[PDB]
RNA sequence: CUUUGCUCCACACAAUAUAGAUGGAUACGAAUAAGGCGUCCUUGUGGCGUCGCUGAACCAUAGCAGGCUAGCAACGGUGCACUUGGCGGAAAGGCCUUGGGUGCUUGCUGGCGAAUUGCAAUGUCAUUUUGCGUGGGGAUAAAUCAUUUGUAUACGACUUAG
RNA sequence: AUUGUUGAAAGGGAAGGGCAUUUGAUCAGGCCAGCAUCAGUUUUGGUGGCAGGAUAAAUCCAUAGGAAUGUAGCUUG
């Protein structure tokens, strides 16, 4: 009948792909590849969260699933007005992955006091959850 | 952390995996670690083999009752490569050995508790693909181990009970997973995604 | 240098169908069923289409790359072999003994047996690999035929069978006696 | 050396009472500091010219920063170097957004491949390869084609912690 | 609660020492959760404890303790060095010690 | 069968001394050029969706080291002892389950207590090992020497018999 | 020297010694700490103002010219 090859579903490193810069100063913010060096090697440019223009190691980013359409070696001017064209920065916020980074950063932020509600929150939310599982 | 931590010895590198307990070891922490005949070592079989043998002629010519001993386990190859990063000599290398146990295959009561893994020593994570590597039981085997049937008999058959276990958990976790779902929408939920819960 | 990408095609023909999944490839057409692990190489298989399946080396050096278009072959031998099928035929050679071959069953198992080997009181056994079938052609003389969908089987199932009867403390140059391969080919021409 | 500069020096022969005004010479040095790039031109000159340090003096040392430093080229390179038996001439192509980037490729590479040390080697020229019909080796015309995409497999993602209690995945 | 800890747990990990000579007047200490010097430079100056038991009672307990200070960061990996008022004994490296919260610059 | 010896259990009371408790060792297997989870159906090397980018998790967690009391709402959670049935021999000595009992409940709302350890001092809460005394059960031998044998033997040892 | 008895203690192919502390035993004549404000030496952070250079180079803006790993449009297939 039909033939039946998996794929694996590889992030590319293309220009236009969106990255998380993970090391340095720019360490959290977002980039797009603008240009392919070598193997190792690809320049980078963040307009919108100022990450400068710049030749950067892969090792030092992450690829992530988003991209969008860029030539080859466009100027940061062109980079930030098709960036927001693109709608990449509210792409990235609706994201599983940008909601973890954000609840991470949250529950560090939490005062004692806090804390301590969510012990109680959680008391609360236990009590009823515990009570639809002895029903069902 | 944990009062005894477990090692699931698969799939690690015998030199990366003994270097990482010895040091755990000398610092107080009681470890088991299981599965020691699905340990691999980097480089083909044929030169692995061929370095056993190298350490097999080695022995006192006037009595060879007398030492080198050469263990034959996939457990006890381990054990020699970690003892060979601890002062083993010394009362503190004898306490921080006493903090080790190594077994073939997932012997009670270990069987029924959380395996972890140790990143730096995975091959997976650690050999370029592509390099040959040797896995220990084959190389225990072939210098005169004998129980490698018996361990892979009653790993199969753990195998059968584990896999009915995690079947039941899996199926008690949708449950969970459910009425947390419907618990979710409810103001104690909203007040909780609030302060990062 | 390691190349960006290298690709090689497989052409899938009408008939079968190919399934590939974590590098372990089952080929099904008419004349049957071949699988084939693959896990011993890093390449990424893609299906184009329902008659071509692509299959890529990534990031490569000379040896990796190398290993690719053996890939594809290995592949594509399993595709002839479930379609056109193999065969190989091979000729007895002797000065003097006649070679006597036969199949014979050792506990239900099969194995040509050859008798008379440079006039041997030995007699050599060499078992039929699973899926290989074995026939003496009639129209030529002393020839034994082995087939089947495996050429990887067929091929070293002669092999066994041409070097049982290799000739010991004489001079191989005179003493050409043997069972030698003469024909490599398909069974539906 | 270090990560390097590009420096223009520019010296001379001491003026004379019979030639009072001497011939101005330039060199570009790549250097990690002035002062290696001053002890560099020198041991130039020497080789060129009837001069040496004690008889002549340095009149400017400027950095020289790259015009572009975000637009990516295809460098030339032409390197002389000694070998433990003789000494050669080489043309290598590199692909950066600077010559100072290019340089340190060059230098790695040279350690890498042939080991030669910095001592042992002289870059004879660096030249942005205008086009690309004129990139000659093919380790860097691969990077040419048109919409280059390309995957990463096999990530490896650094644990912080000892002990994990999940097998990793590779998958990216 | 179950949990009454006022104190990050540590480990005595060795005498300050170069290859082949010890400086039992300093020992290392590894605090559990700081993997960097830039986080271990909160514990500098938190006392440490070494709680320990003995057969004797002596002035009403069978425990004894040995009172030190965190003095400084050490090495690339979160360690600290510390200086006891007695110098902690040989035998307890690999043994747990307390860090205290006080005093407190928070 | 008499210094009431031996043993087990419960309970005190002593000593003992710790390679080092201080909320929880929180269980699929397999792959990694691939997987997990959910879902659907022609049940497949299936279709669809979704997750990862570390446990920075999950669970637990408020009360004299956690007191004494009054209600509300649920009929849930959890401890202890006791029962029901089952499964576990790799070192099983544990996992699960029935039923009722008895506590506790911070799911929610009240009342009373806490001081002077004096501005910190581990401020004592764990875990072994053994003895000793009470009460309750339970059990009622051997080995060695000496003698003896010669399948044994320098001597011990060995092998026999009484 | 060497020995007996008693008491105490340690003991996986010597014993003994140095530095340090734990434990036990023993013993003579203020003892042990905490915080604040300083001083001497030093270590590790946060943050402010200035100077230079191609009075950084860039980005950015304006403008002239160009091409290709040739965008739109167009023409064929
Ligand atoms: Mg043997
Ligand atoms: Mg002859
Ligand atoms: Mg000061």
């Amino acid at each position: 009948t039909d033939s039946i090859v998996k794929a694996s579903n590889w992030r590319l490193v293309e220009v236009g792909r969106v990255v998380l810069i993970k090391k340095g100063q720019s360490a959290g913010k977002l980039a797009a590849i603008v240009e392919i060096i070598d193997q190792k090697k690809v320049l980078i440019d963040g307009p919108k969260a100022g990450v400068p223009r710049q030749a950067i190691n892969l090792g030092q980013v992450v690829l992530t699933p988003l991209t969008f359409a860029l030539p080859r070696g466009a100027r940061t001017a062109t980079v930030s007005k098709k960036w927001a064209a693109a709608a990449v920065c509210e792409k990235w916020a609706a994201s599983s992955w940008a909601k973890k980074i954000a609840q991470r950063e949250r529950r560090a932020a939490l005062t004692d006091f806090e804390r301590f509600q969510v012990m109680v929150l959680r008391k609360q939310k236990r009590y009823t959850v515990k009570k639809a599982l002895a029903k069902a | 952390v944990e009062p005894v931590v477990v090692i699931d010895g698969k799939g690690h590198l015998v030199g990366r995996l003994a270097s990482v307990v010895a040091k755990q070891l000398l610092n107080g922490q009681k470890i088991v670690v299981v599965r020691a005949e699905e340990l691999n070592i980097s480089g083909e079989f044929f030169r692995n083999k061929l370095k056993y043998h190298d350490f097999l002629r080695k022995a006192t010519a006037f009595n060879k009752t007398r030492g080198p001993f050469h263990f034959r386990a996939p457990s006890r190859i381990f054990y020699k490569a970690l003892r060979g990063m601890v002062s083993h000599k010394t009362a503190r290398g004898k306490a921080a050995l006493e903090r080790l146990k190594v077994f073939e295959g997932i012997p009670p009561p270990y069987d029924k508790k959380k395996r972890v893994v140790v990143p730096q020593a995975l091959r997976v994570l650690r050999l370029k693909p592509g390099r040959k590597y040797t896995t220990l039981g084959k190389l225990s085997t072939s210098v005169g181990w004998k129980y490698e049937d018996v361990v892979a008999k009653l790993e199969a058959k753990r195998k059968v009970s584990s896999a009915e276990y995690y079947a039941k958990k899996r199926a008690f976790t949708k449950k969970v997973a459910s009425a947390n779902a419907t618990a979710a929408e409810s103001d104690v939920a909203k007040q909780l995604a609030a302060l990062g819960y | 240098m390691k190349y960006i990408q290298t690709e090689q095609q497989i052409e899938v023909p009408e008939g079968v169908t190919v399934s590939i999944k974590s590098r372990i490839v089952k080929v099904v057409g008419p004349r049957g069923t071949l699988t084939k692990n693959l896990k011993h190489i890093d390449v990424t298989f893609t299906k184009v289409n329902n008659q071509l399946i692509k299959v890529a080396v990534h990031n490569g050096g000379r040896k990796h790359v190398a290993a690719l278009r053996t890939v594809k072959s290995l592949v594509d031998n399993m595709i002839t072999g479930v379609t056109k099928g193999y065969k190989y035929k091979m000729r007895y050679v002797y000065a003097h003994f006649p070679i006597n071959v036969n199949i014979v069953e050792k506990d239900g198992a099969k194995f040509i047996e050859v008798r008379n080997f440079l006039g041997d009181k030995k007699i050599r056994n060499v078992p039929v690999r699973d899926g290989v079938t074995i026939e003496f052609s009639t129209n030529v003389k002393d020839e034994i035929v082995l087939s089947g969908n495996s050429v990887e089987d067929v091929s070293q199932n002669a092999a066994d069978l041409q070097q049982i009867c290799r000739v010991r403390n004489k001079d191989i140059r005179k003493f050409l006696d043997g069972i030698y391969v003469s024909h490599k080919g398909f069974i539906t021409e | 050396m270090a990560h390097f500069k590009e420096y223009q020096v520019i010296g001379r022969r001491l003026p004379t009472e019979s030639v009072p005004e001497p011939k101005l010479f330039r060199m570009r040095i790549f250097a990690s500091n002035e002062v290696i790039a001053k002890s560099r031109y020198w041991y130039f000159l020497q080789k060129l010219h009837k001069v040496k340090k004690a008889s002549g003096e340095i009149v400017s040392i400027n950095q020289i920063n790259e015009a572009h430093p975000t637009k990516v080229k295809n460098f030339g390179v032409w390197v002389r170097y000694d070998s433990r038996s003789g000494t050669h001439n080489m043309y290598k192509e590199i692909r950066d957004v600077s010559r100072v980037a290019a340089v340190e490729t060059l230098y790695q590479d040279m350690a890498a491949r042939h080991r030669a040390r910095f001592r042992s080697i002289h870059i004879l020229k660096v030249a942005e390869i205008e086009k690309t019909a004129d990139v000659k080796r093919q380790y860097v015309k691969q990077f040419l084609t048109k919409d280059l995409k390309f995957p990463l497999p096999h990530r490896v993602q650094k644990s912080t912690k000892t002990f994990s209690y999940k097998r990793p995945s590779t998958f990216y | 609660a179950e949990s009454h800890r006022l104190y990050v747990k540590g480990k005595h990990l060795s005498y300050q020492r170069s290859k082949r000579v010890n400086n039992p007047n300093v020992s290392l200490i590894k605090i559990e959760g700081v993997a960097t010097p830039q986080d271990a430079q909160f514990y500098l100056g938190k006392r440490i404890a070494y709680v320990y038991r003995a057969s004797k009672e002596v002035r009403g307990s069978k425990i004894r303790v040995m009172w030190g200070k965190v003095t400084r960061t050490h090495g690339n990996s979160g360690v600290v060095r510390a200086t006891f008022r007695n110098n902690l004994p040989a035998k307890t490296f690999g043994a747990s010690v307390r860090i205290f919260l006080y005093p407190s610059n928070i």
